[PDB]
């Protein structure tokens, strides 16, 4: 019989994984505060790694990487990215980006006034969208400001934006495990280059009155994304995105690699991680942002959950496929 | 030549002193007997090995030591053991009955009624050194003499030794060998009261030693004699530059010059390699870069933690046997380019290294294999504190519930001083995340 | 890299390799405390014997 | 030398007192005549613990023989071991204190204290380093509960920093004397959650059916109940006997074992209890050992949570396996293990194994579950003091019925407080 704590009751993946564990009949679950456990079902803030792995007779596991916060900040990517001679300024992935604090401004201004000296494209995007660089930084001042991708592929019909969300899940070995099922965050608008430029679904169900005409729930399965690339041109997603996708995500993950990696350590990390890609009308893939504490599909919850349990709990407590590993 | 005068307080402090003087002798050809016959001044001398023992007419060389226990039984090993020609019985310091685990009972109770008496035992030694630089001051967190007594005796000792040093060896409490359910209760009490009065302490992990022992040395359930043989060695390489010729660490101000720019935040992490099975016939012998690269191997350090989560504020590199500085600086390239190293940005990253060509000796008979070369590495890296989370957090576990205070108050001690020991170990921690995290 | 203060004798040698550069109570005092602590002690085991002689 | 000074008290007191020397007698080498014959110097490194060593190299227990008639006393110096005993330390009367706490503790009893005192006085007097010292009694009779809380009460003011610990034998009304029983032992718990650092629940209600479920005894006799009892007290102050690290002395124990000064009553617990050459294995020791059937107290500890529990395993074993099977019990079942007491559980190994045994483990748990053995004693006293019955036996020599009523709210404080920690989290 194994034992695990849930630490985050927010958490709707491992409510699903925690409500997988007891339905096996092998596993029990215990008082948040109880440390005789096997498995953590770690909270997102402030986690205790330094209490974890002092339990003589414990093998303990924990559901996420300390030290991936790097990887998963708006700030902490840009930094990482820059800095890192594994990525290095010359990443032809990643959006021209700079970290101004309420610094990189100096850097900012001198590649904008670059932008309006060449009269080339010159419209950025902050967060933590516009052509003006005084009325992005006015704002902060009220984070992070890249390029924004004013030549996107636009879904057709529609003329539409959209987002694609992968899910990797990465063992206590180090193994990285691409989710074979990803979504596409669509925008029921048509693209204006002068709602339809932020694809999150909250935004979209709630200032966007054709919710769910293309798709249900703005959301398009890579079934019929790859069956659309193939019918409007004439290739394939693996070809086209999912090359750059499994590219961009063993390159970040393997950046870390010996920074969190509890290969030799007291206690194990598992974690699963979601990847925000842009495509370009060249098909040209853009990493914008990687989620440590993702939510996944609804009809997908049940297939990837269970995956959790299979390659990165069972592995470690064997009781008694539908990932891509990505070799390294 | 500056003598230092080494204390062991409790069961703790007395083995693991008993398994270093053990070990001295055998570093530096010292017979039980205390006759010494490499030493060719007789009856005196200002060597590099006179500050840890004096000379007498005879030719014996006497361990500049102390050894205090409320209790006999530890204490008469020494007086009947191989070493017992060593030491003269003023040396040797017991009581009747010990602190029971109880902190308050080894400071305030038995401490007060033996303090004096151990002062002026010291004072002897004192007054046969010609220039005392300190002390070094063995014990455990966990027992109530190594706890609560230590910390009484540092305090006097910042009173009548102002200007000198005073460095710890504490034993950090682990269940799978401790002996007391309090151990957390005497820790708190004792690091809040001895923390003003220590200058460098290195904090020794049981349960860090205790896993060593079990997957390098292949003993299944390791006794006290196993981690002690271990933790000597440990020490041994710490105080070598103390007893032998060399320019790095030569007396106790250079150990808090380069360990220590906070005074607070003085307990380095040790990390020592290789560990090497004496049953094992042959063995690979590993090399310079390797027994480096182990250096940052949780693993292998006396306290489990991550130090890449964490920034470091000094770094020495000990090294005992075949290793020329070449060497050294080619393996720390290497590992730079490979490790999460980080310093804090008011510090300097780099190493100071030093290096004795004599490799380490091993207790003839022991669970260590010979080696033929040896490193220990001392780094004051914010990860460390992660001990004292956890122990911060079985405190407050128990004290919320006042669990087992009444046996502290019933000896005269005030649960205010509870709460205040940790409120300071609450600073403690902020400390080191104030220089450690961004 | 850069070596410094580089010391050699005949039992070994010692140096410093740079990768980067930056970027008490009295007698008194204490006397009161442990005499404050044993006056407790005998305070508390004088309502003892005050109870036991009820 | 830390000393210890056995007293035992009354009929239950004298029988079980008298095999327990039986026992450890053995266990050091120690024959009827107080000669050493053994082949171990384990067997007599600590072996003034509860020994005197006279002329001739004589080993006297360091034992004070209490009742207020001669009796039972008068069979133990007849027993097999009648003649190790000091005489000297034979203190008794002829009068008898009638299964009543009030003539033990009051009047009969009065009259015969201070002559154990003058007795208890010599024996630690000598003393090299006194630890304190151990009572062996019942509480439902009236020498043992009355006259042994009162010695308890007298002791604890001359030796007010020394180590008070008892075994107290619970009365049951499945093996019972006389109704006043749960009177008795009312009156005595008050006087023990105040003056004793711990006590060991001797339950006869647990002791019987032991023998008849598992031992196969259909009518088991005191005897029978006496040859666990024995078992069971050899087994607890193993770490007192021999050379050790965990418990080894009587203070160490109670900083180990008691949280709160009232709450240091433990439920003892034997393993192996058969009826016999088979051999043991580790994993079996430490699930009996747990199993409530080896408890001593009849209490459920299911029931309750463990605050502190102190192991101790004797014979030639891997320790290795020990440390296994001991983290295997609390890491399965761990919500019985209060979360605010980290690491409370305490285990201690012997290589000497107690006689016919390769192998065997002691239990000794400080459970909130200890509490149904009060509560059972309240219902019982209750009963019948509603009604005041059998109450004129007790004001008949001197007593009010206000110290009645005094001791039952005590006991149902007592109840409450363990109720309290059993919730707190
Ligand atoms: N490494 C090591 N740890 C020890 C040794 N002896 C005891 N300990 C640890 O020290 C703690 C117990 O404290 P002790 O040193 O035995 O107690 P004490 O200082 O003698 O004080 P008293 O309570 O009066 O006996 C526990 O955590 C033990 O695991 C030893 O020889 N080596
Ligand atoms: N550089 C850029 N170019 C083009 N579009 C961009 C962009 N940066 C962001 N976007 C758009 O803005 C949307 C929101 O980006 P953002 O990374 O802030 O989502 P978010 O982090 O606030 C919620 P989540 O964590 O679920 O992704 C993206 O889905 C995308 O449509
Ligand atoms: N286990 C055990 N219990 C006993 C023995 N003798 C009496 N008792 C119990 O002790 C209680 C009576 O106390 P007793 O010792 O006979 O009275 P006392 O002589 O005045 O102390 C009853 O609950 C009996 O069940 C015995 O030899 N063994
Ligand atoms: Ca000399
Ligand atoms: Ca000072
Ligand atoms: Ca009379
Ligand atoms: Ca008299
Ligand atoms: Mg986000
Ligand atoms: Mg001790
Ligand atoms: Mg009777």
């Amino acid at each position: 019989m194994y034992t695990f704590v849930v630490r985050d009751e927010n958490s709707s993946v491992y409510a699903e994984v925690s409500r997988l564990l007891l339905a096996t009949g092998q596993w029990k679950r215990l008082r948040k505060d109880n440390p005789r456990f096997n498995l953590m079902l770690g909270e997102r803030n402030r986690l205790p790694f330094g209490r974890l792995g002092h339990e003589p007779g414990l093998v303990q596991l924990v559901n996420y990487y300390r030290g991936a916060d790097k990887l998963c900040r708006k700030a902490s990517l840009v930094k990482l990215i820059k800095t890192s001679p594994e990525l290095s300024e010359s990443c032809t992935w990643f959006p021209e980006s700079y970290v101004i604090y309420p610094d990189e401004r100096e850097v900012f201004l001198a590649a904008y006034n670059r932008r309006r000296e060449g009269r080339e494209g010159n419209v950025w995007i902050a967060k933590s969208i516009s052509s003006e660089a005084s009325e992005l930084l006015d704002f902060i001042d009220e984070h992070v400001i890249q390029k924004y991708l004013e030549k996107p592929l636009l879904l057709e019909p529609g003329h539409r934006k959209f987002d694609i969300r992968s899910w990797v899940l990465v063992d206590h070995l180090y193994n990285i495990y691409l989710y074979r099922e990803g979504v596409l965050r669509t925008s029921s608008e048509p693209y204006n280059s002068a709602t339809c430029h932020l694809t999150n679904h909250c935004i979209q169900k709630e200032y966007s009155k054709n919710y769910g005409r293309y798709e249900e729930g703005n959301e398009m399965f890579f079934e019929e994304f790859n069956q659309y690339l193939m019918d409007a041109l004439n290739t394939t997603l693996e070809n086209s995105i999912l090359l750059q996708i499994k590219h961009i995500i063993r390159s970040c993950l393997m950046c870390i690699e010996p920074a969190i990696s509890t290969k030799h350590l007291h206690y194990q990390s598992f974690q699963l991680f979601g990847f925000d890609f842009m495509v370009d009308e060249e098909l040209k893939v853009w990493l914008i942002e990687v989620n440590g504490a993702p939510a996944c599909a609804q009809k997908l919850y049940a297939e990837l959950c269970q995956g959790i349990v299979d390659v990165a709990i069972s592995s470690v407590f064997p009781l008694a496929s539908i990932f891509i590993k990505l070799h390294h | 030549m500056r003598e230092c005068i080494s204390i062991h307080v409790g069961q703790a402090g007395v083995q693991i002193g008993n398994a270093c003087w053990e070990l001295y002798c055998l570093e530096h050809g010292i017979q039980p007997d205390g006759q010494m016959p490499s030493d060719k001044t007789i009856g005196g001398g200002d060597d590099s090995f006179n500050t840890f023992f004096s000379e007498t007419g005879a030719g014996k060389h006497v361990p500049r030591a102390v050894f205090v226990d409320l209790e006999p039984t530890v204490i008469d090993e020494v007086r009947t053991g191989t070493y017992r020609q060593l030491f003269h019985p003023e040396q040797l310091i017991t009581g009747k009955e010990d602190a029971a685990n109880n902190y308050a009972r080894g400071h305030y109770t038995i401490g007060k009624e033996i303090i004096d008496l151990v002062l002026d035992r010291i004072r002897k030694l004192a007054d046969q050194c010609t220039g005392l630089q300190g002390f070094l001051v063995f014990h455990s967190f966990g027992g109530g003499t190594g706890s609560g007594f230590t910390s009484l005796l540092m305090e006097r000792l910042s009173v009548d030794y102002g200007k000198k040093s005073k460095l710890e060896f504490s034993i950090y409490p682990a269940p799978q060998v401790s002996t007391a359910v309090v151990e957390p209760y005497n820790s708190i009490l004792t690091t809040h009261t001895t923390l003003e009065h220590s200058d460098c302490a290195f904090m020794v992990d049981n349960e860090a030693i205790y896993d060593i022992c079990r997957r390098n040395l292949d003993i299944e359930r390791p006794t006290y004699t196993n981690l002690n043989r271990l933790i000597s060695q440990i020490v041994s390489s710490i105080t070598a530059s103390l007893r032998f010729d060399g320019a790095l660490n030569v007396d106790l101000t250079e150990f808090q010059t380069n360990l220590v720019p906070y005074p607070r935040i003085h307990f380095p992490l040790a990390t020592y390699a290789p560990v090497i099975s004496a049953e094992k016939a042959y063995h690979e012998q590993l090399s310079v870069a390797e027994i480096t690269n182990a250096c940052f191997e949780p693993a292998n350090q006396m306290v489990k933690c991550d130090p890449r989560h964490g920034k470091y504020m000094a770094c020495c590199l000990l090294y005992r046997g075949d290793v020329v500085p070449k060497d050294v600086n080619a393996a720390i390239a290497t590992i730079k380019t490979k490790r999460s190293i980080q310093f804090v940005d008011w510090c300097p990253t780099g190493f100071k290294v030093g290096i004795n060509y004599q490799p380490p000796t091993v207790v003839p008979g022991g669970d260590l294999a010979k080696v033929q070369r040896a490193v220990c590495m001392l780094s004051n890296t914010t990860a460390i504190a992660e001990a004292w989370a956890r122990l911060d957090h079985k405190f407050d576990l128990m004290y919320a519930k006042r669990a087992f205070v009444h046996w502290y108050v019933g000896e005269g001690m005030e649960e205010g001083e509870f709460s205040e020991a940790r409120e300071d170990m609450a600073a403690l921690e902020k400390d080191y995340e104030e220089v450690g995290v961004d | 890299m850069e070596v410094i203060e580089l010391n050699k004798c005949t039992s070994g040698q010692s140096f410093e390799v740079i990768l980067k550069p930056p970027s008490d109570p009295s007698l008194e005092e204490i006397q009161k405390k442990l005499e404050a602590a044993e006056e407790r002690r005998k305070y508390q085991e004088a309502e003892l014997l005050k109870h036991l002689a009820e | 030398m830390r000393e210890i000074v056995h007293i035992q008290a009354g009929q239950c007191g004298n029988q079980i007192g008298a095999k327990f020397w039986e026992v450890i007698s053995d266990e050091h080498g120690i024959d009827p005549t107080g000669s050493y014959h053994g082949d171990s110097d384990l067997q007599l490194e600590r072996i003034n613990v509860y020994y005197n060593e006279a002329t001739g190299n004589k080993y006297v227990p360091r034992a004070i023989l209490v009742d207020l008639e001669p009796g039972t006393m008068d069979s133990v110096r007849s027993g097999p071991f009648g003649q190790i005993f000091r005489p000297d330390n034979f203190v008794f009367g002829q009068s008898g204190a009638g299964n009543n706490w009030a003539k033990g503790h009051y009047t009969e009893g009065a009259e015969l204290v201070d002559s154990v005192l003058d007795v208890v006085r010599k024996e630690s007097e000598s003393c090299d380093c006194l630890q304190g010292f151990q009572l062996t009694h019942s509480l439902g009779g009236g020498t043992g509960s009355g006259m042994g809380t009162l010695l308890i009460s007298k002791i604890r003011e001359e030796y007010p920093d020394r180590i008070m610990n008892t075994f107290s034998v619970m009365p049951s009304p499945k093996v019972s004397d006389t109704v006043v029983e749960p009177y008795n032992a009312t009156l005595s718990v008050h006087q023990l959650v105040e003056n004793t650092d711990e006590t060991y629940c001797i339950d006869n209600e647990a002791l019987y059916d032991i023998c008849f479920r598992t031992l196969k005894l259909t009518t088991p006799t005191y005897g029978d109940l006496n040859h666990l009892v024995s078992a069971t007290m050899s087994g607890v102050t193993t770490c007192l006997r021999f050379p050790g690290q965990l418990n080894a002395d009587l203070r160490k124990l109670a900083v180990n074992m008691v949280p709160f000064p009232r709450l240091h009553f433990f439920m003892p617990g034997f393993a192996p209890l058969t009826s016999q050459y088979r051999a043991l294995t580790v994993p079996e020791l430490t699930q009996q050992m747990f199993d409530s059937k080896n408890m001593m107290a009849a209490c459920d500890p299911r029931h309750g949570r463990y605050l502190t529990v102190a192991a101790i395993f004797r014979g030639r074993m891997s320790m290795k396996e020990v440390d296994e099977q001991m983290l295997n019990v609390q890491n399965k079942n761990s919500s019985y293990f209060v979360e605010w007491i980290p690491n409370n559980v305490k285990t201690a190994v012997c290589d000497i194994p107690p006689r016919g045994l390769k192998m065997s483990a002691t239990f000794i748990g400080n459970s909130t579950a200890i509490q149904e053995l009060f509560k059972r004693i309240s219902e019982q006293f209750t009963a019948m003091f509603r009604r005041k019955a059998f109450l004129h036996w007790y004001t008949g020599e001197g007593m009010d019925e206000m110290e009645f009523t005094e001791a039952e709210s005590n006991m149902n404080d007592l109840v409450s407080e363990y109720q309290q920690y059993q919730d707190a989290t």
